[PDB]
């Protein structure tokens, strides 16, 4: 016999363990392997690709309408059009992505960001726009003279109908954890706005509201880390025909 | 293409850029690409080594963890005057993971799947309060847990010859042993299982829209091995399941709404925003508002 | 420790850092080059 | 150069000058299946130009109130020209497609449509825990439309619909859409009365709209089987 | 001593465990083997042998008589004769065969099947037939018309006595499974149909009546997986003399 | 000839064919060979490579599983008053794989076997209703289950002398512990066992048919070591066997009617079919009635 | 892993894949050729 | 199966043990290392401080 | 004995006896010689 001694956490379940356990079937052949389209191994690959972003959560705005922002021309110079908030483990325009839905599976995020706006007006509509990232500390810009003092980028209207915006990561700490202090110096990014850089002109005979689509994704130097139950899913009860599994 | 990828990609510095006819920042949605718009064509970067791991993210460590699937209660007791629908000292039930939301998001995070599932059960015995009002102890119970294929006869009564399993694996472990494990291999007729299935599994068309028994496990038949005692109990049988061994394909968009039944992706959504029909994320004032403004 | 006779009651293997995200993000015929106007 | 796109299978030809390149599923092309992958022993028929060529369905309008179409692949080509009764014939099928989806409009028109192929897109129904019965799957050459297409009609946001292939129309930018799908089944093949391997989307995202004078723009789609091939020759079920 | 701890599944009885046991008698020695004629190692070898079907499964049809099928001479063209069920893993003709039996034993099968007809009539009875089968996802024929246009073999009666129709193997996945739905996409095998191709001619002095008797097999491309116990037998009580055992 | 075969064998492409003089699809029943029509021959096929493996049909496979051989229940108590015919907190079995159907028809699917015998013991214990209507917990009792060969003298009460167990091979276990199991070898006199034997085991008349005690592996006597407690409990004792390393000869047409008698191959049938003396398989209307048509 | 003195105190042995089916299927003196008639 | 037997203290929990445990975690990336001034190795260092 | 596959699961690491004391001791900038007066 080899003498032995058991250890504490003996005979416990963790759900998390790597084990090796009996096999049920012995001799069992399975299925040989076929080729299919879009084998994805890491869950980065996922958040990599650009989703909407549900900018208009207003309650006006009713289903897919939620997901463009309409912008008219105005007769004031350097007005604000809208602001996003940072937070991709919070419920904001950012929740409802890709890389917002896989990031609340984690509590821990790092890495640069990338805005995507397409303008979806007409061709004959012009014009030209200003998207700035502020890194937090303050609050939100409200006028163009202090938005563009941070990151910015600005877009011109013409045949490439879209631009983007990167938020670089600029955190003083390796990652950004997720509380529910939206306030916490571990977890605000800034803000992003948008402001008229000239105007939006269109002809008479185009429509004068033209529609902007924002998509956010995550750049290859993004990571998780910290994986937890997802918030965005929940039962309080039994769902319908589980009881008859059990028929 | 095809690269092995362990750290995060690190950033190099960049300078001014002046260049006539080229516009990183400009991108073209249209042709359903994503954006290739590099930090350092958008700002002066510097150079950064990034030693951030990916291995938490990795597919395999995304689904290999044990989720419960299945909790069942039921009265160890004389069941001569008990009614048809009672358990009577066991149960059956089809294997399943769309009971429990937790997990079955998860596995539709993607289209097809490809696993090795590890079953562990774990078995809780308590003494019934109606008529014995007064606790005795707790009974070091025998049970057996028998895989029947999916359609297959399954036992009637406790002491059903049929759990005799001539065939059919069983495990018998007891309360006071660890939660018993075993490792069911991939057993679809296909390559992989198909976590949503638009069609039907029949010839005729009465069939089920979205239910492809190749893609069932099986029915896992749980009884107390144990003759009933002078008094009743009711014991609770908690079934997880841990897919290793994962391979994934076609990943798709989460759910948002709550789930309505485990046999269809039926959707009403909450009431109100959040996760509501008419509105997924939680309204705001205006798009000129910022929810939680930094104000000092 | 896998002491067993059937290969599939191993241990989970976590050692697949293999990636192709462009299949994803850029499942486009003709690639894209940096800076240069896509359309 | 990339705007400007001719492609031409069997007899059939189809000419652009407003592409925006164009979609190949997960970067994959379609093909005939392996010897190492195949299962069924019988010598498989291949119509080859007979079968793969582009089918143009029914247009569509595209209104104001609109929430966007959907067709199912295999089902909507059932029944049409060779493709449909080498279906009817054969108890296996096995194909790719093309899809080429068309709308044009003037330059004082704006509206984004997202069109975007989903496999096996299960429908889900809406306010009840009754599953969606076999009519209100199988829709044919006319397809169907969008109940919730902020949900796309399982649960699920349009918003993460992306992660499929995917292109857009554009009106100021584009007037058409190319997608390529190779075989995508958990099976090498499948009876094609009974699953749809592809479900083609149509939304628009952003609505159609303009101050010129009204005009019906319709959006019209074809579809060009590839790589066909058929098993289990009998009589016809149709 | 040796550090040790204790995993889920420690004290566990499985009824398919493959470990190392005790031996109750030390130093036992068997009796030396000898060669025994008919070893088999594989029961897909016993499922390779042609066995009787059961295709006269009628109330009229009393023991043997339901092993053969009567054929007589007809007076109008292109009749039915009899009809096959598909399925090996529900009851019917081809349950109660060396490879029914076995794949009941399993619920999962793949492969190609041949079925064996052979003529018992006398040697101066001539006739032609044709053996068709059809692919499932409709009907069965009924008119040799239709029948003809799936996978079939037209038979005529000589010196060789049997006629192979094979069933080739034609799914769309790689294995069909049992469930106790016969009309399911993944256990529908098709048909088998028989017609006569010109007529039986008999002479006036030889029977007017000739039997068939059909086998089934399996080809060596066939495989079984999932073994699960055998729906064909069962027991609601001790047999009898059990208790003796205890006596 | 003698071939290792560890997969399903490929399919080769096949061409028109019409020759003269050659007829694959012709065969001779009367000869008792099977038909060697290849599928290449009957129908044009294509090239498929076949990798379904076929390790789970090895005989091996297919009979080493543990299947239940024994089930005996004896009331735990003070035996002073009890018949002679109760077990006296003791039972006696003659080990024997005929009294549960589901090895006994795998076994039977064989006329000669050689095996080793896994033996597994599981104890379940419960409280007697009458008498102690209440419930006061499950004793942790030592059973002692000893191998006496065939014929050979078995205790005859609880704390018999014999119990000793001098020569004889004894295992002790407790009721907590995990189910009692050791290996016997192959013990037959011959060179395998007789499934079925068509003869008598004696040099007279008045013998059993079909029984050679050549072929009974011995007797197990099973007993609880305590002393009996001052109330009464119900002990079941149940008995798995797992063949191992298996050798089988000439294998026999499966049994389709019931069992009657684990002493014999006697047959009723059912009433009325399936499985009747007269009609094996269920009736349809006639030959030319499809059971399960497909109808749209 | 088998620790004990005795041979058959060993688990099973599933590795055994040789195989003659035609000792069960073609149990004939003379064997018979493919297409050419058997009798 | 090993044959194996327990020996006294098995199933103890004594604080100054030296096991390995299992992670709760796996496959986690721990932030990497920044050099921090004033790192101390043993406490026999700090007591050379008056 | 560390059968893991993470490395934070071993048992504690004893076996540094590197130590620096005058980073505590002695943090100026100019070294101090025996017997020599520091000021």
């Amino acid at each position: 016999g080899v003498p032995t001694y058991l250890l504490p956490g003996s005979g416990q379940f963790l759900t998390t363990d790597d084990h090796s356990s009996a096999p049920a079937l012995p001799c069992f052949n399975p299925t040989p392997e076929m080729h299919i389209p879009g084998q994805v191994r890491n869950m980065l690959e996922v958040v990599q690709v650009e989703s909407m972003m549900e900018i208009n959560n207003t309650e006006s705005a009713v289903g897919m309408e939620r997901l463009k922002v309409d912008i008219s021309a105005l007769t004031d110079v350097d007005q604000l059009l809208f602001n996003i908030p940072l937070d991709i483990q919070l419920d904001g325009p950012l929740r409802n992505t890709l890389v917002g839905n896989i990031s609340r599976y984690y509590t821990h995020w790092s890495g640069s960001l990338e805005m995507t706006f397409m303008f979806c007006g007409s061709f004959m509509a012009a014009g030209k726009l200003i998207l700035c990232y502020t890194p937090p500390g303050g609050s939100c810009p409200t006028t163009r003279e202090t938005a563009m003092l941070g990151t910015h980028i600005v877009w011109d209207f013409g045949l490439q109908s879209s631009v983007t915006l990167i938020i670089p990561w600029i955190s003083g700490s390796h990652y950004r954890m997720f509380n529910n202090d939206a306030k916490s110096t571990n977890a605000n990014v800034g803000y992003v706005t948008c402001f008229m850089q000239t105007n939006l002109i269109v002809p008479s005979e185009s429509s004068d509201t033209c529609s902007l689509i924002g998509f956010i994704a995550a750049k290859d130097d993004f990571s998780l880390r910290l994986m937890r139950d997802s918030p965005d899913i929940g039962q309080l009860d039994h769902l319908h025909a589980a009881e008859a599994a059990y028929q | 293409i095809e690269s092995i990828i362990k750290t995060a990609t690190d950033t190099v510095k960049s300078e001014i850029n002046a260049e006539l006819g080229v516009v990183p920042s400009l991108n073209a949605v249209e042709t359903g690409a994503t954006s290739n718009t590099e930090p350092e064509e958008a700002i002066q970067t510097r150079t950064v080594i990034n030693q951030h791991g990916v291995s938490e993210t990795l597919v395999e460590n995304f689904l290999s963890r044990a989720a419960l699937v299945s909790k069942r209660s039921f009265e160890y007791k004389d069941h001569t005057s008990s009614t048809a629908r009672a358990d009577k000292n066991f149960f059956k039930w089809t294997i399943n993971t769309r009971s429990f939301v937790q997990l079955r998001r998860k596995l539709e995070l993607f289209t097809y799947l490809r696993f090795d599932a590890e079953i562990t059960i774990l078995t809780t015995v308590a003494v019934n309060g109606s008529g014995n009002n007064t606790y005795v102890g707790l009974p070091d119970l025998t049970l057996q847990a028998m895989f029947v294929p999916t359609g297959a006869l399954t036992p009637e009564k406790q002491d059903s010859f049929h759990w005799q399993s001539g065939s059919n694996a069983s495990v018998f472990f007891k309360i006071s042993d660890p939660p018993a494990r075993i490792t069911i291999p991939f057993m679809c007729i296909n390559s992989a299982y198909s976590v949503f299935y638009d069609g039907f599994a029949g010839f005729e068309k009465n069939g089920l829209y979205g239910i492809n028994p190749a893609d069932t496990i099986g029915n896992l038949c749980v009884r107390i091995v144990n003759e009933h005692q002078p008094v009743g109990f009711t014991v609770t049988v908690r079934v997880y399941m841990k897919p290793k061994h994962i391979k994934a394909w076609a990943p798709r968009p989460p759910r948002t709404l709550p789930y309505m039944s485990i046999a269809n992706a039926n959707y009403k959504g909450k009431e109100r925003a959040p996760n509501a029909l008419s509105a997924i994320i939680g309204n705001r004032d205006s798009v000129k508002t910022m929810p939680h403004n930094i104000v000092n | 420790i896998n002491f067993y006779k059937d290969s599939y009651a191993a241990s989970a293997s976590k050692q697949d850092f293999s990636q192709d995200p462009s299949k994803f993000t850029e499942p486009v015929v003709e690639g894209l080059k940096a800076g240069a106007p896509v359309l | 150069s990339d705007r400007v796109l001719q492609l031409k299978l069997g007899n059939s030809a189809i000419v652009t000058q407003e592409a925006a390149n164009y979609c190949c599923a997960y970067g994959e092309w379609p093909n005939y299946l392996p010897d190492h992958e195949a299962v069924a022993i019988d010598k498989p028929t291949q119509p080859e130009t007979a079968t793969d060529r582009f089918y143009t369905l029914k247009s569509v309008k595209w209104e104001t109130g609109s929430t966007g179409w959907w067709w199912k692949l295999p089902d909507a080509l059932n029944n049409i020209g060779m493709f449909g009764q080498n279906v009817q014939h054969h108890y296996l099928y096995r194909s790719g497609f093309l899809i080429h989806v068309q709308c044009n409009a003037t330059k004082f028109h704006q509206g984004a449509l997202l069109v975007v192929a989903i496999p096996e897109h299960q429908r889900g129904a809406h306010n009840t825990n009754t599953s969606p019965g076999f009519d209100d799957i199988m829709k044919g050459e006319e397809g169907g439309t969008f109940n919730h297409p902020y949900v796309l009609d399982d649960g699920t946001s349009l918003a993460c619909a992306t992660i499929f292939p995917h292109q857009w129309i554009n009106l100021r930018t584009n007037n058409s859409a190319t997608i390529v799908l190779p075989w995508m089944n958990a099976a090498p093949m499948d009876f094609p009365l009974r699953h749809n391997q592809w479900t083609l989307a149509i939304i628009p995202v952003v609505p159609l709209g303009t101050r010129t004078t009204s005009s019906m723009v319709p959006i019209t789609v074809s579809i060009a089987p590839m790589c066909c091939e058929f098993n289990g020759l009998r009589h016809a079920i149709t």
